[PDB]
């Protein structure tokens, strides 16, 4: 029963490698739309200020990277700060998120709705269009 | 056919399922060294940020800060009490790098 045994040896293998791969081709994935997503907001940017003759204010603007911490506007929140800057804590009345830079430009639609297997036409043109042209089939896969 | 010789057929597909998986840990990197290049490089130097109007909309209605810390900076949230302890959230910060940003934005 030698054969028998090492059919069940290879498939243990192939298992093994097939699930790999998913992981892989997720955190590609993944990758990917963080990629679309940043060079599609410094496009949005860069022709937002060539518009504008001038780059906005110093205020009015969060650059990267950054979290964001949201709350219902009725919370009331207290604070203390070091003097340094080092140390902050902050009190709330009722629950907060929070979220990284990336998931912010998601939301903001910079990956182009990718991250939900929704594209537009005139989404998918400049999703496909800001890759590497070796990884547009990975683009074309997750709109479905 | 042959019979069995699904061991040529198994040994065949591992091959595959190699040069797939090294074909993504290839492409990876490319992704990698693309997103490096485009980030810290300078005529993008300061392209890369949100204006207040983004990020109200994403959170309509909510009061909003953004924190602008050196990475690893410690973010603590003290677990909370459950029902019958009174329901309070906290958000303690510490850096040992550099000082800390945080823009109140609501």
């Amino acid at each position: 029963g030698e054969f028998a045994q090492e059919c069940q040896n290879l498939e243990v293998e192939r298992q093994r490698r097939l699930e790999r791969i998913k992981q892989k081709q997720s955190q590609l994935q993944e990758l990917i739309l963080q990629q679309i997503a940043f060079k599609n907001l410094v496009q949005r940017n860069r022709h937002a200020e060539q518009q504008a003759s001038r780059p906005p204010p110093p205020n009015s603007v969060i650059h990267l990277p950054f979290i964001i911490v949201n709350t219902s506007k009725k919370t009331v929140i207290d604070c203390s700060i070091s003097n340094d800057k080092f140390e902050y804590l902050f009190n709330f009345d009722n629950t907060f998120e929070i979220h990284d830079d990336i998931e912010v430009l998601k939301r903001m639609g910079m990956a182009c709705g990718l991250e939900s297997g929704s594209c537009s036409a005139e989404d998918l043109k400049m999703a496909r269009s800001l890759v590497p042209k070796a990884l547009e089939p990975y683009v074309t896969e997750m709109a479905q | 056919r042959e019979i069995a010789d699904k061991l040529i057929e198994l040994k065949a597909e591992i091959e595959e399922l190699q040069q797939r998986e090294q074909e993504l840990d290839q492409h990876k990197v490319w992704v990698q060294q693309s997103i490096r290049n485009v980030t810290e490089d300078v005529q993008n130097s300061c392209l890369a940020y949100v204006t207040h109007e983004d990020i109200c909309r994403c959170f309509a209605g909510d009061t909003l800060l953004a924190i602008r810390a050196p990475s690893g900076t410690s973010l603590e949230v003290p677990i909370p009490e459950g029902l019958n302890g009174q329901k309070k959230y906290q958000i303690h910060l510490k850096s040992v790098s550099g000082p800390i940003e945080v823009l109140l934005v609501n």
